[PDB]
RNA sequence: UAAGAUAUCAGAGGAAAGUCCUCUGAUCAAACAUGCGCUUCCAAUAGUAGAAGGACGUUAAGCAUUUAUCAUUGAACUAGUUCAUUGAAGUCAUUGAUGCAAACUCCUUGGUCACACACGGCGCGGAAGGCGUGUUUGCUGACGUUCCAUUCCCUUGUUUCAAUCAUUGGUUAACUGAUUUUUGGGGCCCUUUGUUUCUUCUGCCUGGAGAAGUUUGACACCAAAUAUUGGUGUUAGGGGAGCUGGGGCCUUUCAAAAUUUUGGAAGGUCUUGGUAGGAACGGGUGGAUCUUAUAAUUUUUGAUUUAU
């Protein structure tokens, strides 16, 4: 019905958990109403900061049935 | 609280105090990576078509689907429906009823009160041009007048004037009826 | 249709923008503010008018409080208690609006006060108040010495008006 | 304990101490408020109760006792995607009777404020 | 489209269309199998069927097999008249 | 539904979340919109073994809320009240 | 069609709904809802013993059980009885239906008549 | 977010098929009344108690358990162990957490009613259901428009006895019963805690009082900026007359059927409810419900029975 008002968040760095254990951290760019939000820059946090940690792609894009958080490391 | 960046000012923003933080307890459930529903669905197997026939030795018969005869019934009377009507279209060049001069000079009249009679048709339609015939048309099962009749002027250009004149005008009263005319159609 | 229900009144042109607009209206904001401070102070003033269930009082008690004997007690005129009620209304006013705040008026020249007590610019709390001078920046160069003729002396401690005369009458040593 | 009225749905007992049940076995435990289409329910006064792992060998089929490890959460708004079924616990504080002599007193009261503002707003 | 549109539209996906097994399985009494989520299944015969799959069954014999620590038993419970969610199956076969 | 409609009446006061993953956060609500999701400022996060951090602005799909503990003033607001007497509208 | 609206002439019958966890009701039905909602009466909510030498049950179940606050202290076996259970469609399984109704009567939606008696 | 709808069924009627509309049946529902030898519950005072629920209370560092990071490099070492250095993350807690049990303290609830201290009911209530008849209505509520509407009295500690006073009735001035006024005596309550908590004003424990008022109104309270405007709430309880609804019973009158049953009218008696709003009509009116868009990520057409 109505889109979600992520306005004030985009092109800011953004870390948002994906399912359960995995953690997605990139630059949003862009949303939609089911909140399927995709990012440039993306990179995979574990609990080993450089070692575990891989570059995913470019551009990704994540189905909102994913998303439970995602709060802005940011201003 | 300090900042309440809140609509209100710092007397009511103080005034809804929130309760304490909720107190942490250990979970019970399952966490959210490890939850699915049950995997490993053993599929419907060749043993498993195997056992079919205990089932269908047991249950050789299966019981009447009499809701559906509900169904059957009302459907094929609707066919039946279309046949009785298949009887009627069959049977107009014969009626003898509708059976004299020019269908061009023949007015359909309809609507017209049951308790009319062909004098009263008659004043009325002669209004338009000379009348060559009239008839109302009574039910031949039992003679209640039908609503409808049939008038032949000596013209179809006085047939087509009556037309427009005492049928477009709303229908022609006569009596107490709203009378549409049209031409003969039939 | 759309209505706000602590004004009372109906939208006239109901778009999602004209509702924002009265959302963070002033007088709307007025009316919700003022609606919330009544629902408050009702809770407090219609006190809880317990019922009572009165016992058969027992043949032993009613001899052991018959020798006993019956205390006096004391009833207000009308004129007296209503205004003694506003007294004592406006009192609990005053300890809402205490807020004893003594020690930050003792560090006040301190190294770090700038970045405690501003509170525009702490860390937890200051990137919320910016939204809605004595800046974070201030060092211990100016000021080097408190003392000189800048500090003011501590404001005594208070004391309760009803018990005033309950204090020593003359100081110890004689003050300027 | 207490009979519910047999053909009562959620719609009738407002104020009734309600025992809700979420799919994860944890318990709410309040005064209902409000309800919605899709169920999710306003409770007033409600403690979530829960059976720790440590106690739930205890449930196993062999009078039992059970150490209920509760907090209270007062006035929360749930959520229906999560609720299994509810249970009614307690009746509300005030009669039958006196929830019928509120509400004319209160739908007089109603009436009074609004021909007290559109006299107001007529003249002035 | 129209409320009259719809009824036509709902003739067509359970006579022509991948529903059309189940609705020529209760037309001709055919006995089919059914696999639920449950990972049990159940050998029944359909009276009625709908739009979201679920149905009434009767002479139900439900099969449920269970395993703890590889040791295996296959219970058989039998219900005459059921009414099945629809969400729970899977797949439908229907017998020869 | 009032459910929802309470959920816009707390805006800017301290709330609590109960996320169904089982996380539980508490700090002051910025926004809301009409599917129970929320943008909470300056919040405590608790993570569901335990393990407490602060951050600064959070957003959280609606879908996976399991409850909220909203502030206890609201309980007499005036979603509440069953018999209400709205004025005639004002003609379009 | 719904044949949920099949459920609701199916009102003041004893009953068997199953749910998704696994826990059986049995009980006297009242009104059901659109999204089938079914809200029973004199209930008797319990689970089977999967046997199998000790396989451990439902443990979400067991505790959803206690929690109704109808589980008397002396139940040996896992059963809780109380009065009035409303419970959230979703969750039904199946409903077990009794033997003695006829469906012929029942499974005759009205609607589905309504729309061939008036085309 | 939108559209549509306001019980279903069956029969007769009005404008061969169907729709629209109307009265007659059945079933369904709601509200209101009103019954059931209906079901369950409603706490010592002949005593210092006790029942249900709590305590996010104490004893208590109780008792009994189990827990406190990983990687890299060197030394010693048995053939794992300790020490030191470098990096990574790191809820707080160890007076903890987990299991076991008791004692004490304290909180919220109610008919702490009337009669009786008497060798498997049929006292007056209130609370919660189940079941049955009847009436109204067929989603419900404001609002407007024409109409029908149309009352009073006493009391605000209570009860009981005595004294007298007045009024009314029975009987032969006297007696008896009922009711009211002034005093006195006794009983219980005053937490009514802002000393009757329907307002306002006067006022009180050697007393229970006096004055004014009651809904297009009055009163209380809250908020301001320099009196006004905007908000929340109060306007009660008890008894009697009247007036009217519902229920059972009695006698009379009438109609049908074979002295009786069924229905209708009136009078009498018991019991119970209401007592200031109600009817029609009208709208680009509110809310509820229902059907369909809607089984396609944000609730209800399955990723929580931890499973191979």
């Amino acid at each position: 019905v109505s889109t979600p008002e992520l306005k004030k968040y985009m092109d800011k760095k953004i870390l948002l958990n994906i399912n359960g254990s995995r953690k997605v951290a990139g630059i949003l760019r862009g949303y939609d109403i089911f909140l399927n939000v995709v990012l440039d820059d993306a990179m995979e946090i574990n609990g080993e900061d450089p070692a575990n940690n891989h570059q995913l792609g470019l551009q990704t894009v994540i189905r909102g049935n994913s998303i439970i958080s995602l709060e802005a490391l940011d201003a | 609280m300090n900042y309440n960046l809140s609509k209100y000012p710092d007397d009511v923003s103080r005034l809804f105090k929130p309760r304490p933080p909720l107190s942490y307890k250990r979970p019970t459930d399952y966490p959210y990576a490890k939850r699915q529903t049950n995997p490993n669905i053993t599929g419907v197997a060749n043993l498993l078509s195997t056992s079919l026939k205990h089932y269908m030795e047991e249950f050789p018969e299966g019981s009447p689907n009499n809701h559906l005869q509900r169904y059957e019934d009302i459907k094929l009377s609707k066919i039946k429906n279309a046949q009785l009507l298949d009887r009627r279209l069959q049977n107009p060049n014969v009626d003898p009823h509708i059976k004299d001069t020019d269908p061009y000079r023949t007015i359909f009249i309809g609507r017209l009160p049951y308790d009319l009679d062909e004098i009263e048709l008659q004043k009325y339609f002669v209004k338009f041009g000379e009348i060559e015939k009239i008839r109302i048309v009574k039910d031949k099962i039992t003679q209640k007048s039908k609503g409808y009749a049939f008038i032949v002027f000596k013209d179809p250009i006085s047939s087509k004037m009556a037309f427009k004149e005492i049928g477009v005008h709303r229908g022609i009263q006569i009596k107490d009826r709203i009378c549409i005319v049209d031409i003969e159609r039939g | 249709r759309y209505y706000c229900e602590y004004c009372h009144s109906y939208l006239t042109h109901d778009t999602l923008s004209v509702r924002k607009s009265h959302l963070v209206g002033k007088n709307h904001l007025r009316i919700t503010a003022d609606y919330y401070r009544n629902k408050a102070r009702d809770i407090i003033n219609k006190h809880n008018h317990k019922r009572r269930h009165i016992g058969k009082r027992g043949r032993k008690e009613r001899e052991n409080s018959s020798q006993n004997e019956t205390l006096k007690v004391t009833c207000l005129s009308n004129k007296e208690k209503r205004h003694i009620m506003h007294v004592k209304k406006m009192n609990q006013k005053e300890l809402a609006q205490t807020s004893i705040d003594t020690l930050k008026l003792l560090y006040d020249g301190s190294p770090g006060y700038s970045k405690v007590f501003v509170d525009a610019n702490r860390f937890d709390i200051g990137d919320l108040v910016k939204a809605s001078s004595r800046s974070r920046d201030e060092t211990c160069e100016s000021n080097p010495f408190p003392r000189l003729n800048n500090p003011k002396k501590l404001e005594p401690p208070k004391i309760l008006s009803q018990w005033s005369n309950t204090i020593p009458k003359t100081s110890i040593f004689y003050s300027v | 304990k207490i009979q519910v009225a047999h053909s009562s749905r959620l719609a009738n007992l407002i104020d009734y101490k309600l025992r809700v049940l979420t799919q994860d076995g944890r318990v709410y435990i309040g005064q209902l408020m409000a309800f919605d289409k899709h169920m999710n329910l306003v409770l007033n006064e409600c403690i979530e109760e829960r059976v720790p792992k440590t106690q739930l060998d205890k449930l196993r089929p062999r009078t039992l006792n059970i150490k209920v490890e509760k907090r209270v959460l007062g006035l929360t708004i749930l959520r229906g995607e999560q609720i299994l079924s509810t249970v009614v616990e307690d009746k509300p504080l005030l009669s039958k009777k006196e929830r019928l002599v509120r509400d004319k007193k209160e739908k007089k009261q109603a009436q009074k404020q609004t021909k007290l503002r559109k006299e107001k707003e007529k003249k002035p | 489209l129209s409320r009259a549109e719809l009824e036509e539209l709902e003739e067509f996906e359970f006579k022509h269309g991948p529903m059309s097994l189940i609705n020529d399985a209760m037309v001709t009494r055919t006995p089919v199998i059914i696999s639920l989520r449950n990972n049990h299944k159940i050998i029944a015969r359909v009276k009625a069927f709908d739009r979201h799959c679920n149905m009434v069954l009767e002479n139900v014999k439900e099969l449920w097999t269970e395993k703890k620590g590889k040791n295996v038993i296959n219970r058989e419970r039998f219900i005459s008249k059921l009414f099945l969610r629809g969400d729970s199956v899977i797949v439908v076969l229907k017998t020869p | 539904g009032i459910p929802v409609k309470l959920l816009n009446e707390a805006q800017g006061h301290i709330v609590s979340l109960e996320l169904t993953t089982g996380a539980t956060y508490r700090g002051k609500l910025v926004e809301s919109e009409d599917s129970m999701n929320v943008q909470l400022r300056d919040v405590i996060a608790t993570e569901p073994q335990g393990a407490v951090t602060h951050m600064d602005q959070i957003f959280v799909r609606g879908s996976q809320i399991k409850f909220i503990v909203v502030p206890d003033l609201l309980k007499n607001a005036p979603l509440f009240k069953k018999n209400s007497s709205r004025p005639m509208p004002p003609i379009r | 069609m719904k044949l949920v609206n099949f459920l609701k002439k199916l009102r003041n019958e004893q009953v068997t709904i199953e749910l998704k966890n696994g826990t059986t009701v049995w009980g006297t039905l009242q009104s059901v809802s659109p999204q089938m909602n079914a809200i029973l009466t004199d209930v008797k909510l319990t689970l089977p013993q999967p046997r199998l030498n000790k396989l451990n049950s439902n443990g979400i179940a067991m505790a959803s059980l206690y929690l109704t606050g109808g589980q008397q202290p002396t139940a040996s076996d896992n059963i809780a009885s109380l009065q009035y259970i409303n419970i959230r469609g979703n969750t039904i399984r199946q409903i077990i239906l009794p033997d003695s109704l006829n469906l012929d009567s029942l499974l005759v939606d009205q609607k589905q008549l309504n729309s061939l008696r008036r085309s």
